């Protein structure tokens, strides 16, 4: 009798938007979520775990709003989330040793 | 883009409570971008997806991942090639995995360029403990840039 | 400009 | 003047994954609620809720069914959490006095 | 069950990065347990649900919450009293909220004692920024002890 | 014993 595993575990999944909603994208700069993701990860992978970085990406997305004058999407919002079956901190430890 | 490296001290005081993550490369990464939709159900061309795709490929290389890339794929092509990727033998000697999926979509599924759908459960399943034994116990990250609906979030006023 | 995904 | 997304600043812990069952001991209670009380009661002092839920995941991942002569014997379960939180959720138990 | 207090030093080094969480009470908590089911669809009495309920009532009290309790509620009762709860004016002077729902369920929905389903999206919406302005920008915790499927996970051996 | 939920 060794320790066994659930069928699925040790996953983290980041979604650009919430159930039943749309994710926003700028036609020049790209998606809000990816842009935010790149900024946080590149800046903080060195000292923050991925789940926490994703909370940080949540904060950026909550404060953003659409620029789409004359259209129904002007000032529109989006909210990101993540779901996690991780069982330890996930530090990416960039550039070490 | 520039990735600040971690300090040795940070590694020493954090490695014990974290997933083992020191393999070179850190993992395989896959960035799968659909931008041009040539299919039945008309899906608007994902202008700006080119910058999304470039940013992740760059990001993941700089985080130390071996980046694989697929563009403009059908539902079936996404499924087959996701399975080929999950089954690659490098996963045994790496410490983690990254899959980023960028496309149009609906709740719980994403669109191929053919306007057909791939269910996200089927995708996560390809990397689970039964189907991808080589990633057992290893952190697997997914990032999904895709709509999960059609209605605009009009937003709410802050009281 | 910002468009839906 | 800035606006909010419709929904934000939520965290939801689930005893099991989409499509999967949760397991409950007839004397000790549910695996998840048991795991949750233990971790929260020990670690609320020095760990934020999201991190605490990761530790709950760790306990659940390792637990297995005792129910000899059922298919539930040696069965498994995996909890998960989804978060739209935009900062650390520290409960700060006992502060100030 | 005992909750170890955090130190002042911990508070002073973490309060600026966290949600504000200093109100007395820390918030309102609702523990809603269904254990005994009586509808046309038969659902097995949730033995040990009683220990779950005590455990959470104690835990949230110790974490500084004003704990409200509901036992053995129908789907309609659940929807109505979750709505009343979300609408309580006390949320204005607290910093957070906790809802725990304990029952049988299916993917995305929980059963009331009558075997009818309350969809979880509908529950989260009760507490959202549109509908619960009192909790705007405040952390809202949900805990769902319920099944999301009827298939046993036999699990998998650890490879090598 | 353990049972499903």
């Amino acid at each position: 009798p060794k320790m066994r595993l659930p069928t699925r575990s040790d996953m983290i999944c980041g979604y650009a938007c919430l159930k039943g909603t749309a994710a926003m994208r700028n036609t020049k700069r790209g998606s809000w979520y990816i842009e935010a993701l790149a900024q946080v990860f590149s800046e903080r992978a060195c000292d923050m775990h991925v789940a926490d970085m994703l909370v940080k990406v949540n904060a950026l997305i909550k404060d953003r709003e659409g620029y789409a004058p004359g259209t129904e999407f002007h000032r529109c919002k989006e909210m990101s989330e993540y779901c996690s079956t991780l069982c330890r901190h996930l530090y990416l430890f960039p550039g070490h040793p | 883009l520039q990735v600040k490296p971690c300090t040795p001290e940070f590694y020493q005081t954090h490695f014990q409570l974290a997933y083992r993550l020191q393999s070179r490369p850190r993992g395989l990464a896959l960035v799968l971008s659909n931008v041009h939709f040539t299919g039945e159900k008309e899906l608007e061309f994902r202008s700006g997806g080119d910058v999304d795709h470039s940013t992740l490929v760059t990001l993941f290389k700089l985080l130390g991942y071996d980046v694989h890339v697929l563009c403009d794929q059908t539902a079936q092509e996404m499924q087959e090639k996701l399975q080929n990727f999950a089954q690659l033998p490098a996963h045994r000697v790496t410490d983690s995995c990254i899959v980023a999926l960028l496309s149009h979509g609906v709740e719980g599924a994403i669109y191929g360029v053919d306007g057909k759908l791939l269910q996200l459960q089927e995708v996560f399943q390809l990397f689970d403990n039964a189907n991808c034994p080589s990633l057992q116990n290893k952190p697997k990250m997914f990032f999904i840039q895709a709509c999960r609906g059609d209605e605009t979030d009009r937003g709410v006023d802050q009281q | 400009v910002d468009v839906p995904x």
